């Protein structure tokens, strides 16, 4: 029914904001509720291994590939102008203030934005997440709080590693594959980036996603209906919403500081 | 009634998200601890070819403010530029002449204000009476450099 | 009031259809650009760099956008059709047009120059006199190779 | 134990080079095996609705956002070069030559590279596929062949729509808030875009990691084990497809700058 | 059902529209706003920066697109083959086809004059006279060395 | 287990080292490139293209950067505050700083031409003699309308 | 034995990826028929400031070929440039001079070729003996600014 | 099945170590003894567009590189050092070394005119007579501001 079709559309629209409110309530209860008996730093270490260290190969190979792509592309574009000796400035500018954090968002929200959701989802749907409440250990401060704290402090480091490897792998193609002066590359690079305006800007732009990607990647896993299909649908809702959030919040955070 | 609280918090946070409009949201464009308010001023020119809004109005080179309006008067067909000047500088005499200079050789054309000399400073919300136009390439070339040869 | 909350579906559609209209609102006009623009025509001898939608200017400030360019098959001259803002309507007929250059490299934009006479315009009329656009050939071919 | 770890690493190295073989044989059996009794075009339409039309609301908004980002950024890096008019010849180059086609891969392989493998793995887990061979219908050419054909002909259209919306967003933000002359903007853009080396280049660049994203999104779901198996296979395909988007991006742009 | 087919058809049409838009409204090709066009040959003693896909023009309005350049293996001249929109064919044969640098540092395009009122054209014929391509050398190799 | 704890530690330290490498080997940050040196003031008539962090120089080789631009409201002139390399402490007071464009169209920097005097520098004193920056308008506006 | 076939076709696919498609190496462009067969030409100049490699060599503006390399003739202490010409255009006489020209006003310096006047055409592997050097903003302004103005 | 399991494992490890060794070899690829490039000094009165690692050349072709620039504390003038490929070792001392501008706007480089004929060089010596780089101001400041 068309009127019931609009009813269902409005229902989904209100469900979205209801879920957003439930999600921020869940994040509040997770980050600063109380110190549960089972809580410890070993949790954070295990998750930092499950979220960051496992996501190192993907992000490093991505950095190398996207870096040599950025270089081999700009060198063509700069060849017509003649300032190819400034290619090093280009990759260190785009892959460090815009394409660095954005791609490492689209990618950290792909591996650890889906692995996290599927993991704690399969937790919820095998009662492993409920059986923690019977033992008394609040699941938030034990199952998700280390996920949140291992996403907050592992996506910025991933973005830094990604930008470093991308810059280096852009040099490795501009220099030893397309032949520009390596010294010129590095020199013209470190004269036009203005750390306090581009490097720290990219780091803040990456932190804001790190907060908004590991929050909608662990909520969407703590909220999926407990079945084998609700989980396979949540590990797609989280990738969609996290790529969308990376893009949108990067648009905001670059309009906030050009 | 948990949906009530969830929707309440969801709206209270979607507001804080749309509290990031970020489209001329901070009408002051420097920081949260700089000078702040600004004075208004107008000038009537014969040609304002390159005075695109949000440019720079300066004195002796140091930026003083930005152009806000580029209006045109219907009666005299002269462009009326409405700019603002930072609060720190408020001591420019009325006889000061505004002239449009070209930054470098091709850079954005800015409006400088060469100080004349008088005691009465300004109303800072009033207009300028004198000026010097913006030398456009075509009219200049055709008139003078063509006239020599 | 949940059956009443079908109205939020309309709150979203009217908020999305408004976004759609804003997507087609790309004209740069609220009260400033044109409001309700009006036609005028001009005949130049050379319009080298006045590709369509370029800003027209009186005393520098923009007035409208050149709506189209035309090669009048009769005399092979450039008849440009340009739109003018509503509020600006005191432009006399003897106000002649000329092709200035954006800065020193930017693409050419046309401007008008008030000459001053009683009969203002007709907004569908045309401009008779004008000064053509310069060209780095005639300038050195007819004025550098000519006397030097 | 070192020696057992080296044995396991060699085993994984033989597996990944054998999986590519099994995946290639699966693709072969899927695309040109025979004509199964239950196939048709209705399947292609249905899976084109699940792969493409459901993945419109993500990549269109992504195109808008990355377009205004590309413009609002280049203009800032060009405000100091004096050529703030070349923005048109940028948001129609970066968002066309490399970033626009690539991000559509990094994103299509997140919405329809993961939902595809979940929908085609949970099928294997709920016995759907195994219950299709008993009806006589070849599962490959009924369940996975329409996925492949809905990924081949819906990622390039996604990339084209993404690039169009990105160009228009870069325009809207380059003219409204940045004040760049719309005329010179569209002029420089239309002039320096060189169709045969940028538009068709982006399109073939998109077809490559369409064929390669829908291939490893469908296979990774036709070869997964249980809910824990699929919940891992979807992560595996998201990772492998982002990797094969970026790697194929490098390899392709090296063959045509 | 049918909503499925309508949705997928709309999506396919949107994809094809996006492809055609990226082609035409961004680059432009044989397909596009322009219809049929006729070729014309011309002989320049030099075509310094003239590349394909220039803007052959008259009085500023675009007349078409240049198609091919060649060094005539007999006279060592620049044979330029260009396209002219059929919207304008009234141009005379006995005109001058000059090259002009756009603005100050724009693309070196081709302009043509009006050749009186003689036999109009064959649209596939050649041109008689043309002003060669100016460069920095033919100027600053005579008027800065062998002059004041 | 400590079997993986080093892995987390190793790659966290790797991330932090990468942050430091981005902040140091790409930006020349406060690790030490030029020491803690003292400022010097200069009074000009026009500082148009004198942005912050310009390249204050002598004989072409870099000396340091300008820290601040100011409009001293008393005489309405340009107060530029620039840092001088501390080891370079032989710049006499009679030396004059002039605003020069870098080469032909580079950013407007200031360069200090040595005058030569016994007393050298307070490193915090002001300069007196200078040649203010040129401006196209005043330049072509006073040497084209009168001379030729 | 099926795993053997799987790993075999896997190696085959990896070979199809690496050998045929990757390695970004030697050009087979028209290596069978309809080729260009670029041929070398030497030219001695006095200043080749903006004639870096991969530039353009042209006659009357239409590109004739590209510049292969540049070097310093140790004995002459002058610039030597080696550039290629397509075998289709083999009608350029010997006394045809080369000249460094600037594209537009700022476009990179290419090598134009002014035709000669002898009947001996070329060898396409020979040299060019007479030419005109390039300009340089400093020596140029250094000549006619303080000698014919003051 | 196991005699070749760890065999292919070690084959892959060898391939990976070869790849890592290929990656590491960028920084200091094969510089060794700087090939056959040896230092030589130069003095100038003003070197504006001469930054580190600039270009040096003779007759246009690159001769080597521009090593470093500095300010001598005594004469308050600019010293610069450059590395010269030994393939050219016939550059006499009376050879001049001026500053030129790449094309017309490209970054300033150092060109060397071979000069006369005398004792050649020790590649570690110091060139003596030369001409500085033009600065825009003084030109228009003494040829326009004074003569025309
Ligand atoms: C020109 C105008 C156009 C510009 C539009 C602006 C868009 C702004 C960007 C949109 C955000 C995308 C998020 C998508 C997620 C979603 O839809 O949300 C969808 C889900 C609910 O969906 P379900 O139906 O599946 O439950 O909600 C959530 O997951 C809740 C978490 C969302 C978090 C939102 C972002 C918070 C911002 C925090 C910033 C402050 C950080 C600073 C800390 C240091
Ligand atoms: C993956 C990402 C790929 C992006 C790389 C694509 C390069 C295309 C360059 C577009 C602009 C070309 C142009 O006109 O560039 C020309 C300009 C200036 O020339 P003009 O002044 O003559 O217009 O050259 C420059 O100095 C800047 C070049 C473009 C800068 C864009 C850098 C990449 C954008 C990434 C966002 C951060
Ligand atoms: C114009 C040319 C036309 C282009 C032709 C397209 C080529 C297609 C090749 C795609 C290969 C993927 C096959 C399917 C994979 C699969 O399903 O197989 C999936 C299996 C998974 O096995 P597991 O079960 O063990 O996880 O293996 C993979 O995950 C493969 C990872 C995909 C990575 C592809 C990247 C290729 C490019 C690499 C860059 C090279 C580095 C060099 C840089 C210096």
């Amino acid at each position: 029914s068309p009127l019931e079709r609009i009813r269902l559309f409005g229902r989904a629209g209100l469900d979205v904001v209801a879920a957003l409110g439930r999600s921020t309530l869940f994040l509040g209860h997770a980050l600063l509720g109380r110190r549960t008996p089972g809580t410890g730093l070993h949790l954070l270490v295990k998750q930092l291994y499950s979220v960051g260290v496992l996501s190192l190969a993907i992000i490093v190979v991505s950095g190398l590939f996207i870096g040599m792509v950025l270089a081999l592309q700009g060198y063509n574009i700069l060849i017509s102008y003649g300032s190819e000796q400034a290619v090093g400035q280009m990759v260190a500018l785009t892959l460090l203030r815009e394409l660095g954090p954005v791609v490492t968002g689209l990618l950290f929200a792909g591996r650890a934005g889906s692995a996290l959701t599927a993991e704690i989802g399969n937790m919820k749907a095998t009662e492993q997440l409920s059986s923690l409440e019977m033992i008394g250990v609040d699941p938030l401060k034990y199952i998700v709080a280390p996920r949140l704290w291992a996403g907050f402090i592992s996506m910025p480091l991933l973005a830094a590693i990604f930008s470093v490897v991308g810059i280096w792998g852009g040099a490795m193609v501009a220099v030893d594959w397309l032949g520009v002066y390596e010294g010129s590359f590095w020199a013209n690079m470190q004269n036009s980036v203005q750390f306090t305006e581009d490097v720290l800007n990219g780091v803040i732009k990456s932190i804001v996603f790190a907060f908004v990607v590991t929050w909608i990647a662990v909520y969407q896993g703590y909220d999926c209906e407990p079945t084998s299909e609700g989980i396979s649908r949540a590990t797609t809702r989280t990738v969609v919403y996290a790529s969308l959030a990376v893009l949108g919040l990067d648009f905001i955070l670059t309009a906030l500081m050009f | 009634q948990t949906r009530t609280l969830e929707i309440g918090v969801g709206l209270f946070l979607l507001a804080g998200l749309l509290a990031l409009l970020l489209l001329a949201l901070r009408v002051s464009g420097l920081s949260v601890g700089n000078a702040g308010d600004t004075y208004k001023v107008y000038a009537y020119f014969d040609n304002i070819a390159g005075v695109t809004v949000r440019g720079k109005v300066t004195l002796a080179g140091v930026t003083i403010g930005k152009v806000t309006a580029v209006d045109l008067d219907r009666d005299s067909y002269t462009g009326r530029v409405t700019m603002e000047i930072n609060q720190n500088v408020n001591n420019l005499p009325v006889d000061s002449t505004a002239s449009i200079l070209t930054a470098g050789l091709l850079g954005e054309k800015y409006i400088g204000i060469s100080v004349g000399g008088d005691e009465d400073v300004l109303k800072d919300g009033s207009t300028i009476h004198d000026t010097q136009s913006a030398l456009v390439l075509e009219d200049l070339i055709g008139k003078f450099l063509l006239n020599s040869v």
